[PDB]
RNA sequence: CUUUAAAUGUGCAAACAAACCGGCCUUAGCCAACUGCAAGGCCGGAAAGAAAAGAAUUAGAGGCACCAAGUGGGCCUUCUUCGGUAAGCGGAGCAGGCGAUGCGGAAUGAACCGCUUAGGGAUAUGUGGCGUCAAAACUUAUGGGCUCAUUCUCGAUACGUGAAAAGGGUGUUGGUGCACCGGCCCCGAAAAUGGAUGACGCUUAAGCCCAAUUAGUGAUUGCCCAUUAUUCCUUUGGUAAGGGCGAGAAAGUGUAGCCCUUCCGAUGUAGAUGUGGCCUGGAGGUUAGGACGAAGCUUAUGGCGUGAGCCUAAGAUGGACCGGCCUCUAGUGCAGAUCUUGGUUGGCGUA
RNA sequence: GGCCAGAACCAGCCCUUGCAUUAUCCUGUGGGAAAUCCGGCGGGGUGCAAUGGUGUUGGCGA
């Protein structure tokens, strides 16, 4: 009915119950470099420096940093293809992202079996399927049967 | 005919885990055509009761239960069906046979003639027989007398499918066509 | 190696019979899979389901 | 005679498929970045640029001696 | 070998994917004696779904 | 309106232009300073090249351009829905269809069910069926129950085209010391040409709800019908794959295909493109025919080609011109425009 | 005349018991004559495997 920059946002930009407030200090003191994966999600606190509503929930990577602002690239289906937008917003708008942290950790342990291997130590003995069979030994033993109390 | 259920056994758990190290194990009877459905009904009822889905199941054991030796005997079968606007019902019935599969199966072809009730809207609660002086019906009550006896009448005695003719001679066992 | 198998499994299955326990089999490993439909009002995602499992015509069979 | 849908659509998007987005490493321009530290940039690439002169003659130097 | 092959897609080996991945699709005939209903899981009286090792029995009509 | 809050969804990542581990060079970029942080490089090292824990799969070659057509009235269905009393009504969301498409079924139907299409055999199926029409139980069973219906009316293939409260007959079920509560049937149930489970008919069903496959005898599939599946033969085209160089073989896009083997696809309206693809009047060349009969015309005249078409035969037709091949050229192919000109025709020996 | 028929042979293709489980089971020795039925004790039937060729004999054809 109209095409506002911010409209049908009346859930979408709005506070957590008994969770209002301005950022807080940690938020400011974060550190973001060029190249890191960062998260869009909006604070409705602020007001400077949003971004608009579709990158609401979108991860990209940064490629510009000012003094108080970030630039994030993010991707866009547009029809056919998919575009590569660039967009401007303030430091309190964007979180540090925990999307490569299995492979950073399997990056890590691969090193860690590598030096154990080089230095000469035992390695932990391998995990076992749960998928292969053996011999049941039960504690308690019932009868599944539908009862007259049941309906 | 043979009856066309089975008498099955399924014995199961639920897959081991840290909250749950030692599980229950559970003792199944059901009748069904085939073990896979014989399985599917087991699971259901778990599910149904036990909060246990068979994702996270395991199954010990299936087995078909062997019956006894061919004797007449009466057999009360408990049972309970669902219909719409009626709710669920429970309905006790003596039956006469010559095992427990061929009761169960009976008491199915009943059910299925007089309510419109289905295999997977019923459930069978328990079967055994019972001695010949618990019959509280006349209709099979009179079965065990001592003097019965009946004549056959109205027999529709047809020929062997080797020997049916089309047209044969009014008087005579000569076929003409046939 | 087959009969092998097959024998032990035998063995292990009494031994517990006999002392009233129950035995557990190992899951099964692979499955065989046949296409029982024909190719007509099939949902885009199902149909790139069928086609990375190789049953683009009837009675088509994988492991 | 004003009518709108979107019944089609998808299925024309996808004929030549939705196309997946280019490599970050390429079109990768700084043109709209922060001043200050682009034209550090630029001096730092300006020396490199005479380092790798420098490191190509060394090696046509060696090559033709040895 | 052939044996190699049919060891190898048994018993979930090591080359599993190798063997299956070089062979083509399987094309079998129609199972002789019919269906059920295609239309309703094997559970319910037709023929879709999982059916366990009763699948045998299905496929020795159509190979 | 609201904290709580699904199922279906939706963004990113998962080792070869990436990232990791210790020298060195450059920059003011930051900081009180630097050998700290930032940025761009050089040098050297490691590398289950991604283990084990359910630990992917692919009829899985990535990227980049140029030129142009048709279209821009849609409609139906499944779920979700807003307006409207409603509607074969108006407006939307997701997907599938028809349009543009036959074939096998529902007696009939754009859209329902099955299946999707080169020219033909054999075998087996899907949907639907097995009293006759009409292929199949020459009316199967050595299966269990239920039902009698007197003028539109007992039932009897979904989508879909026959009905409600209330009331009764025959078979059963809770309760107990009569009440209720379901299966089938009857009443409630009233229109205009004569008529419709498709028709006949069917009642120890050929009806309804279940269940079998030759029957308590003991392993496995009763049988009938597709433009589908499997297999065999032939054609045609490839993002094609190999071999060769007594009658036979050309170093080859396209032929009467240079020869042989092999695998896969084949429908289509508007539209695009290809073809040692067919045809008509004339020009430059080349090779030929005709008074022992050219062109034109006639056909139960056959032969060849998937086809457009080509060629021979006979004329008890004609009487002077004309064929093939390679290039060039255009006033170059007709079934329909209330098409244009000429001839004919039924009505009709009628008004 | 390979014109029409019959039989035969090669190749290919279509068709045409075993071991596991055997027990809520089998079999002797208070209730309703006997049996059906319920407690004591003793002895023990269903999931896998086993068109293409190469001649021959007649008919029609002088
Ligand atoms: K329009
Ligand atoms: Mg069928
Ligand atoms: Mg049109
Ligand atoms: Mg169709
Ligand atoms: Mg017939
Ligand atoms: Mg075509
Ligand atoms: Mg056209
Ligand atoms: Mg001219
Ligand atoms: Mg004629
Ligand atoms: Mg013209
Ligand atoms: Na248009
Ligand atoms: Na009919
Ligand atoms: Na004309």
């Amino acid at each position: 009915h109209s095409y506002g920059y911010k409209s049908g946002t009346r859930h979408l930009f709005a506070k957590k119950f008994r969770k209002h407030g301005v950022p807080s200090v940690s938020t400011i003191l974060t550190n973001i470099k060029v190249g890191d994966y960062v998260d869009v999600v909006a604070d409705s606190a602020v007001r400077e420096g949003m971004p608009h509503k579709y990158y609401h929930g979108r991860t990209g990577i940064v490629w510009n940093v000012t003094p108080r602002g970030v630039g994030v690239i993010i991707n866009k289906p547009v029809r056919t293809r998919t575009l590569r937008k660039r967009i401007c917003v303030r430091f309190e708008h964007v979180r540090k992202s925990r999307c490569q942290e299995a492979f950073k950790a399997k990056e890590h342990q691969f090193q860690a079996y590598l030096a154990a291997k080089k230095a000469g130590k035992a390695l932990p003995p391998l995990q076992k399927s749960s998928r292969l069979g053996g011999i049941v030994r039960p504690k308690n033993v019932e009868v599944l049967a539908r009862r007259v109390a049941d309906y | 005919v043979k009856p066309h259920l089975r008498h099955y056994q399924v014995v199961g758990r639920e897959s081991p885990s840290e909250k749950n190290p030692e599980p229950t194990v559970y003792k199944f009877e059901v009748f069904a055509p085939n073990f896979v459905v014989a399985k599917s009904r087991f699971w259901r009822m778990m599910r149904v009761k036990n909060k246990v889905k068979a994702t996270h199941g395991d199954v010990l054991s299936c087995k078909v239960v062997k019956d006894a030796k061919l004797v007449a005997r009466n057999y009360l079968v408990d049972i309970a069906y669902y219909s719409q606007r009626c709710g669920y019902t429970r309905m006790v019935k003596e039956f006469r046979d010559v095992s427990k599969t061929g009761a169960v199966s009976q008491a199915y072809h009943d059910l299925a003639s007089r309510h419109r009730a289905r295999y997977h809207n019923i459930e069978v609660l328990n079967v055994k027989s019972i001695p010949d002086h618990e019959v509280k019906h006349l209709s099979i009550a009179q079965y065990h007398a001592p003097n019965l006896s009946f004549p056959l009448l109205q027999r529709r005695t047809k020929a062997t499918r080797k020997d049916r003719a089309i047209f044969v001679k009014k008087n005579t066992k000569r076929a003409v066509v046939a | 190696e087959y009969r092998g198998a097959e024998k032990k499994l035998v063995t292990l299955r009494r031994q517990a019979a006999s002392h009233g326990n129950y035995y557990l089999e190992a899951k099964p490993k692979v499955a065989v899979v046949t296409r029982i439909r024909g190719i007509a009002k099939v949902n885009p995602k199902q149909r790139k389901i069928l086609q990375l499992l190789r049953l683009r015509q009837i009675f088509n069979t994988v492991f | 005679s004003k009518n709108h849908t979107n019944h089609n659509q998808s299925s024309k998007n996808h004929r030549n498929g939705i196309k997946g987005p280019v490599p970050l490493h390429l079109h990768n321009s700084k043109r709209g970045s922060w001043l200050p530290a682009l034209v550090n940039a630029r001096r730092v690439r300006k020396h490199n640029q005479k380092a790798a002169l420098k490191k190509r003659r060394e090696r046509i130097a060696a090559f033709a001696a040895k | 070998c052939a044996e190699d092959m049919v060891n190898q897609i048994y018993t979930c080996g090591k080359h599993f994917r190798t063997v299956t991945h070089g062979m083509w699709p399987f094309k079998l005939a129609p199972p002789a004696g019919g269906m059920r209903q295609k239309r309703r899981h094997f559970v319910e009286g037709g023929d879709y779904g999982n059916r366990d090792t009763l699948i045998n029995r299905f496929l020795a009509r159509m190979i």
